[PDB]
């Protein structure tokens, strides 16, 4: 049973498109960070709710 | 020692009592949300969709409308609509602007970029003053252009004079050129400025006169400061050559610099330490005195000076009591005051060869020769004829 | 001993928890501006940010065929059309348009060209000093008496003569001359506007970009009255070449380029002032030196020892001194340089006075000052 789980668990994470990488420039206290996310330009965004 | 035993007791006691009050203070029950705040918060959820992508504010036409140029080639003729007043944005301010449909929704940027956090470093200066074994005589030039203003603004504003711009350390290394620079810095607790000039050296196209814009913006800010452009020769007289890519940047960042220095009148409130290894042999880029005022040769180390520093380092040895100071300093020609360091720090390495823990009467007489015999072979003076 | 080595252990961990809880306290309030009644109008504000007109992208006309030939930024071309009602006669080639997302029509012609906005930044407006307080008694000053005032207060003298007015005048002198000092001088006397450009600046190029920049503000003088435009440091970009090199540079030859030509053949001019400021006429390339550019050249002449003791009496009414001080006395003993050394003679004279512990400074501080600047010179 685990191994058929474990098939669909790889085909489900793959989809997702986009999915990048920036970096935390500085911090502000309105639930944000500044992020100069590094293949575009800037964007000043909310924090997720798990860090 | 014991002076800095009794400093222990009550720093230790003031964090604990800090931390505590904190808690409360902070909030964790308090939680502000009257009507004032609540107002805020509310808006600002709704309007504010988020990712949120920042623009540069370009112009204002007063119809509560602006042009702004976003990062998309494409530039776009934008709203005002809510937050920050008309009045408050003056152009070149970046601008925080709303993604579903670009509208100024507020500022808290100030053209903020990473480039301005790295260059600041006011961060505890490792020195204070004093430590140093250093003369007295060398401190008090650097200290009577710095220091003596901010003060007693007293004397200068009655003399009339004007406050010194700059100063020039050059030496002589194993002078402790960059300890006196962070002694000066601790006294003044001046935003303390930090850049190194290879930084400014790359194959990037125009990047140099960008960076040489920024440094006199953000002292301004920031203001009482020493912005400490170190190995300012990197830019200037010193090369990178011009068969690498070299006969676009140098000019364009050594004339920048140039300009900036002298600007439409010296600012007369940014201090300024700019670090050489000498000018005497090197070409001067450092354009005349008024801009850079006092220039500082430090001295090479004479026999009394070198008793001073000396004196530190023979604290923690035991067994040197015995052996008399006074004939170690003398035998040996003037030379750096780095030579001494190194002969401490030989001294104890020596020791544990021998096998004592620390200096043995006998380690002390032989240290000497070993450093003595391979700095003079580093550095070889003119022989007599 | 050892009990109070603990001691030092202890403290270190207690200073860092503290500065991490920095951000605890910053906590997560949240406010922005637009206090007192700017947050009544986000209340307006709301409705019409649903409500659409805005964003318009921008473009720009390249050529109007009697619908319109647009091409945007992005570099994309399409036929268009008016949308509410555009006037054909408003619309022209290099003009900026407003156009829709994607219903993509003209709603307002907007003014020609975003990039007169990046460089008015730079522009500064008639700046002030008085002549007299100008140091030297320089035959350099007299020169541009000439040059700037004369052909703008009476242009009738020179059509008289039936020479042509004088409008070029290149600074060079060491640095410390004045040069950047006897411009404003002048500038304000002769109540003629200024427009401040400063060519070390110059950075954006897409080979040809920089050429874009100083048509423009070239441009904009000649749409002025009266008016002095000032290019700064043109040692280098619009300066020299940097062919010479190896693998060699020529996006400073667009730059340098397109200035010459503005200068040579005909183009009106709305009595337009052209001062160069380099530090050496032998950086400056020699294209631009020789004449039908800049008509004059002036050297400046390190200031005489009227000019010198003249420059030190200046310091010297700003600072308290002694009475019977002899200036030109000081001033003699002092090398024939410029204004500028003169300048750091009195600030050092200052400073030494103040760590004897005096507030008047004597003679006797200007002889230690001026020993030390000789000194200083000659070493390097
Ligand atoms: N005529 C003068 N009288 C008094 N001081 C003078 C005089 N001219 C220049 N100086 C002094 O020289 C310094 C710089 O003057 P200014 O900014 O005009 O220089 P410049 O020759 O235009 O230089 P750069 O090469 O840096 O562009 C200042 O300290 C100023 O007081
Ligand atoms: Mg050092
Ligand atoms: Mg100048």
């Amino acid at each position: 049973n685990d191994k058929v789980r474990f098939i669909k668990d790889e085909l489900r994470l793959l989809q997702e498109p986009g999915s990048y990488v920036g970096e935390v420039i500085k911090i502000v206290s309105d639930k944000k960070v500044l992020v100069k996310v590094q293949p575009e330009g800037k964007y000043i965004v909310d924090v997720a709710k798990d860090i | 020692t014991r002076c800095k035993l009794k400093l222990l007791r009550m720093e230790r006691i003031k964090d604990h009592l800090l931390l505590e009050e904190e808690f409360v203070s902070n909030s964790e029950i308090l939680k502000p949300f009257e009507k004032k705040q609540e107002e805020e918060k509310k808006q600002l959820e709704e309007i504010r969709g988020n990712p949120l992508s920042i623009g540069t504010l370009e112009e204002i036409i007063d119809d509560d409308h602006a042009i702004v140029t976003s990062p998309t080639m494409p530039d776009y003729y934008v709203s005002i609509l809510s937050f920050v007043d008309k009045e408050l944005l003056e152009p070149g301010c970046s601008v925080l602007l709303h993604h579903k449909t670009m509208s100024i929704v507020g500022v808290l940027q100030d053209d903020a970029d990473p480039m301005v956090s790295v260059m600041k470093m006011d961060k505890s200066p490792t020195e204070s003053y004093s430590d140093i074994g250093g003369l007295e005589s060398q401190i008090q030039e650097i200290k009577e252009s710095v220091e003596l203003p901010l003060t007693h603004p007293e004397l200068y504003e009655e003399m009339g004079i004007k406050p010194p711009k700059g100063v020039i350390l050059y030496g002589a290394p194993g002078t402790g050129k960059t300890l006196l620079a962070k002694a000066v810095a601790n006294q003044t607790s001046a935003t303390f400025l930090r850049i190194v000039g290879s930084e400014l050296i790359q194959k990037y196209l125009g990047d140099g006169p960008r960076l040489c814009r920024q440094i006199f913006k953000v002292a301004g800010e920031n203001a009482p400061s020493i912005v400490f452009i170190d190995e300012i020769d990197a830019i200037g007289t010193k090369r990178y050559d011009s068969n690498s890519g070299g006969e676009r940047e140098i000019q364009r960042t050594m004339l920048e610099l140039l300009n900036q220095l002298d600007g439409f009148d010296d600012r007369g409130d940014v201090k300024v330490i700019m670090a050489t290894n000498k000018i005497e042999t090197l070409d001067p880029a450092l354009i005349r005195p008024g801009r850079i005022d006092r220039k500082i040769l430090f001295e090479n180390p004479d026999l009394s000076t070198k008793k001073k520093i000396l004196g530190i380092h023979t604290s923690k040895m035991n067994l040197s009591e015995d052996v008399n100071l006074e004939t170690l300093v003398t035998t040996k020609d003037d030379l750096s005051g780095a030579d001494i360091q190194a002969m401490c720090t030989e001294a104890g390495l020596l020791a544990l060869r021998e096998r004592r823990m620390q200096v043995t009467a006998e380690d002390f007489k032989q240290a000497k020769e070993r450093v003595m015999k391979n700095k003079v072979e580093e550095n070889l003076e003119g022989l007599y004829l | 001993a050892a009990p109070y080595a603990a001691k030092l252990k202890q403290t270190e961990n207690d200073l860092k928890d503290i500065e991490a809880r920095i951000k605890e306290k910053a906590g997560v309030k949240e406010s922005d501006t637009g206090l007192a009644p700017s947050h009544l109008w986000d209340i307006m504000g709301d409705r019409q940010r649903l409500g659409e007109e805005h964003p318009l992208q921008v473009a720009r006309c390249t050529k109007i065929i009697k619908k319109y030939v647009i091409n945007l930024k992005q570099i994309a071309k399409f036929v268009v059309g008016l949308g509410e009602r555009v006037s054909p006669t408003d619309i022209e080639e290099g003009m900026r348009v407003g156009v829709d997302r994607s219903k993509y029509n003209i709603e307002l012609p907007l003014p020609p060209r975003i990039d007169p906005s990046v460089t008015m930044m730079t522009v500064e407006e008639k700046p002030d000093v008085t002549y007299s307080d100008v140091g030297g008694c320089k035959d350099q000053i007299e020169k541009l008496r000439e040059v700037v005032e004369l052909p703008l207060l009476s242009p009738e003298r020179f059509a008289t003569l039936g020479i042509d007015p004088p409008k070029g005048i290149l600074l060079y002198g060491p640095p410390g001359t004045g040069k950047t000092l006897c411009a404003r001088a002048v500038a304000n006397r002769t109540d003629a506007t200024f427009i401040r450009v400063i060519g070390s600046e110059l950075v954006q190029k897409y080979v040809g970009e920089g050429a874009r920049m100083v048509r423009e503000l070239f441009e904009m003088a000649r749409t002025k009255k009266a008016c002095i435009i000032f290019f700064d440091e043109i040692d280098a970009v619009g300066g020299a070449r940097f062919d010479d090199g190896a693998g060699g540079d020529n996006e400073v030859q667009r730059t340098m380029l397109e200035l010459i030509t503005q200068l040579d053949g005909f183009d009106p001019r709305g009595n337009i002032k052209v001062m160069f400021a380099t530090n050496r006429p032998n950086t400056l390339d020699p294209a631009l030196l020789r004449p039908g550019r800049i008509d004059r050249k002036v050297e400046f002449s390190l200031p005489d020892l009227e000019g010198r003791a003249n420059i030190f009496r200046i310091h010297s009414k700003s600072m308290s001194v002694e009475r019977g001080i002899r200036w030109e006395l000081i001033s003699r003993l002092c090398p024939n340089s410029t204004g500028a050394e003169l300048r750091s003679v009195c600030t050092e004279a200052g400073m030494f006075a103040i760590r004897a512990r005096r507030k008047v400074a004597t003679e006797k501080d200007f002889l230690k000052a001026v020993d030390k600047v000789i000194s200083g010179y000659k070493k390097f």
